[PDB]
RNA sequence: UAGCGGCGAGCGAACGGGGAGCAGCCCAGAGCCUGAAUCAGUGUGUGUGUUAGUGGAAGCGUCUGGAAAGGCGCGCGAUACAGGGUGACAGCCCCGUACACAAAAAUGCACAUGCUGUGAGCUCGAUGAGUAGGGCGGGACACGUGGUAUCCUGUCUGAAUAUGGGGGGACCAUCCUCCAAGGCUAAAUACUCCUGACUGACCGAUAGUGAACCAGUACCGUGAGGGAAAGGCGAAAAGAACCCCGGCGAGGGGAGUGAAAAAGAACCUGAAACCGUGUACGUACAAGCAGUGGGAGCACGCUUAGGCGUGUGACUGCGUACCUUUUGUAUAAUGGGUCAGCGACUUAUAUUCUGUAGCAAGGUUAACCGAAUAGGGGAGCCGAAGGGAAACCGAGUCUUAACU
RNA sequence: GCUUGACUGCGAGCGUGACGGCGCGAGCAGGUGCGAAAGCAGGUCAUAGUGAUCCGGUGGUUCUGAAUGGAAGGGCCAUC
């Protein structure tokens, strides 16, 4: 047994050069319309994963 | 770095990184209990509670007797159909770097030659495969508790120390680590101290 | 040196926990699990990523990209590393024998992340910048 | 590696039987009654190193107010005067010369009678 | 990993690389010359076995002792000091072991050679049709119809013939590669009802097989089926001649055997719960988790007084068990009659962190070979470079027309 | 009255959240509007008028394209 990856996970987050996680934002899919410019725009790069958050990316992520 | 010889009075010249380097206490010591790991036979097994014999079947039911509830007669907490963690058979062997290994032999050998347990002798043979003449032989060199290592592996020598306990016969292939620390003296030939000496470096 | 004179490094050799041995041990009654809950149930705890049944991260945020196919093909080479392609000319294939490329690799690239002070020969590689800066440096040459 | 239990478990046994004796009933005959017995001797000596103390205050106390009513004074009225006199006697031995020597508690209320005023 | 997936839970390749092992042939067809290599059954001399077995070295004296193999003093054998037994711990007493042998008779195993069924070599031809493919419906491929290649087909249809056809992940063109619709084929791999040897940081009678024992038995069930408990005298039966009580009892007391009957068969050791006999002390006017702190008297050892040990404990201060569960339990909440024995955080494989050890910009091999814990094997893996969805660029990169 | 700043790329620094997020924002660059001009303008006096992910639909972008040239499919951006 080794162990899995969550294979939904690994189409979520990348691995940054000091260990961090890329994420894109939410929010930018569909009803847009409504949404502002400034709000979207701040929605297209991406950001990374707060530290709460870390050990549940980290234990879903084991070979990244 | 020189090595003198016992009884040919005629020295010999080794490497100062093998026979003269500290003796690294944790080193030796996980070489020595990996070597007696990896000779354990791990052949053991019981059963657990799928193994033993009998029926799978709720002895009496759930609720309304004056019993505590069970569900088989192979409980591990019954009599007769116990063990909850019942062994499987396993290998014991450790990993050992080959790095780690060498250095391990290189500081036990050295600590044979600075306790004065390392002879080193031209030719150490017999002419007849007889353990008497070997007797004899070993009783003349003061050598109570021996392991004879030879460069090119030998039979009459083979035959006439196999009776022996006190004595072990090894090819300077076949060191182990476990031994060299086990006998009293350990008497190479010189051309065994060569074929370490190149095994090891 | 004897079989019975021989020791551990301290701190090589930490026991380990045993769970369930009385009152003096500090672990036993329950053993470090708690009380009743699903956590110190045999077999329990929840599974990689269940935050409750709050949509977890992973799920919550959307799926990005695609994979290249093109980029697991190509590898990088260090300046520190053609000091050892045997001969002084980096190939396509005499740095695959030199083991540090791989097999499938097929495209490849050096890197300014060292030195090289030695003449060599790049040939069919791309190179960078900096990287053909301090080859063209060291009396080399790099060449399509 | 098979472990049996007979030994170490018999002599575990065996220290709380042979603390439990002089005990009534199960409790010097039975391990389950006899080890809450020896665990709550342990308590109730705990507590009685504390106890004992305060009891054998309370009986040097009172033979000192027996003693100094014998010759005319309250206790209250003799500890002042004997710390108005700077009297570093403590009670156990005052009680002790209450009992043996009336003589030199005689000279002791005197003292404490004569600093009292 | 790529992918598949209410893109959830999960499922999970291949290309390529290192090893073990390596072997290719036949028919769809007419002839030359007949048996020339290999496949299956059958007599017969030989090799290796398995099936009986044979030889196989070396010690005595003395003390405790029931008994010597033990202590003590001295020799000897060893290609043999594996193991077991012998009145206690045996290399030298017996069985054996290492090593060397031995089969009238049958049989396994690769070849030889004799019989039989089969066919060497070669000119020239030919090349597997209700098939490939397709419509509808299912299934298998890691692949759930999705843009879905490929394989099998229940049902319906249906080609071409090396100038032809299949594949290269919808599909088309080029190019590369192979020739379906007929078959056989050792090795490397899987398993142990059984046999023989050896091994065990495997168990030692509640364990190890359910079964150390006349056990799948006694017993239970109509039946399928379920399923036990139960080992030990001694070195040797020398297993108590005989006598007395008693019912020509059971049981006992002697005698006797023995080292021992504190081994007598209800038999080594003989624990605890439980139940008695005797002795010392206490107890019939005194209230409760039965103890603890103080403490008189008594009994018995003391030293040659000394106010201390051991046992009991009148009287007195304080003191409502344990566990679990709870905000909270003496709780009239749970659980335990007691003893003894067994009974619950383990194992494998991955991954991260800490400690410790080796080497260090490098570290390390896996399968396997093996002169088998060595040595080889660097196939691989992690790291020294990141950024970006990606092409791509790179100590930088992306965002953007470029960025304060 | 005139107009389209109800622009595009960004964003010093903050506020508020467990997080997912939500919010305020000088100033920079390109282009515009009104006003003579300093200026103001990245929606509305402010605080409600909202819905993650997956799966897909539409347009743009040869970024990718399973031998190669395309293409399908995918990515990114705008949007339902």
């Amino acid at each position: 047994p080794k162990i899995k990856t969550v294979r939904g996970a690994a189409k979520r987050f990348k691995k940054t050069g000091k260990g961090g996680f890329k994420h894109k934002h939410a929010n930018l899919r569909h009803i847009l319309t409504k949404k502002a410019t400034k709000r979207k725009r701040h929605l297209r790069p991406k950001a990374m994963v707060s530290k709460g958050d870390l050990g549940l990316v980290i234990a879903c992520l084991p070979y990244a | 770095m020189e090595l003198v010889l016992k009884d040919a009075q005629s020295a010999l010249t080794v490497s100062e990184t093998t026979f003269g380097r500290d003796f690294n206490e944790a080193l030796v010591h996980q070489v020595v209990v990996a070597y007696a790991a990896g000779a354990r036979q791990g052949t053991r097994a019981q059963k657990t509670r799928a193994e033993v014999t009998g029926s799978g079947k709720k002895p009496w039911r759930q609720k309304g007797t004056g019993r505590a509830r069970s569900g088989s007669i192979k409980s591990p907490i019954w009599r007769s159909g116990g063990v909850t963690f019942a062994a499987r058979p396993q290998d014991h062997s450790q990993k050992v770097n080959k790095k780690m290994y060498r250095g391990a032999l290189k500081s036990i050998l050295s600590e044979l030659v600075r306790q004065d347990r390392l002879i080193v002798v031209e030719k150490f043979s017999v002419e007849a495969p007889k353990t008497k003449l070997l007797a004899q032989k070993l009783k003349d060199m003061a050598l109570e508790d021996v392991l004879i290592i030879t460069g090119e592996l030998d039979e009459n020598l083979f035959l006439a120390a196999r009776n022996l306990h006190k004595v072990d016969v090894r090819d300077a292939t076949g060191i182990d680590p476990v031994s060299l620390i086990a006998f009293d003296k350990v008497v190479m030939t010189a051309d065994a101290v060569k074929q370490v000496e190149e095994m090891l470096a | 040196m004897r079989l019975n004179t021989l020791s551990p490094a301290e701190g090589s050799k930490k026991a380990g926990k045993r769970l369930g041995r009385g009152i003096g041990s500090g672990l036993g009654k329950t053993g470090g699990r708690g009380h009743k809950g699903q956590k110190s149930r045999s077999g329990g705890g929840v599974r990689r990523g269940f935050e409750g049944g709050q949509m977890p991260l992973y799920r919550r945020l959307p799926k990005f990209g695609f994979t290249s196919r093109k980029a697991a093909i190509t590898a990088e080479i260090r300046l520190s590393d053609l000091a050892k392609v045997e001969g002084g000319v980096v190939d396509l294939n005499t740095l695959k024998a030199a083991n540090i490329i791989g097999i499938q690799i097929e495209f490849a690239k050096v890197i300014l992340a060292g030195e090289v002070t030695t003449p060599v020969t790049v040939r069919g590689l791309r190179v960078t910048k900096g990287a053909r800066a301090a080859i063209e440096a060291a009396g080399g040459k790099i060449e399509e | 590696a098979r472990v049996k239990r007979g030994v170490i478990a018999r002599a575990r046994h065996k220290k709380i039987l042979k603390q439990a004796k002089g005990y009534y009933g199960a409790r010097s005959r039975v391990y389950r009654v006899a080890f809450q017995a020896v665990i709550k001797a342990g308590q109730y000596a705990y507590r009685d190193r504390r106890q004992r103390k305060r009891q054998f205050r309370q009986l040097w106390i009172a033979r000192i107010n027996a003693a100094a009513r014998q010759n005319g004074i309250s206790y209250s009225k003799f500890i002042n005067g004997l710390k108005k006199a700077s009297v570093e006697i403590d009670r156990k031995i005052l009680a002790d010369i209450a009992v043996f020597d009336k003589v030199a508690f005689t000279a002791l209320v005197e003292k404490a009678k004569a600093a009292l005023a």
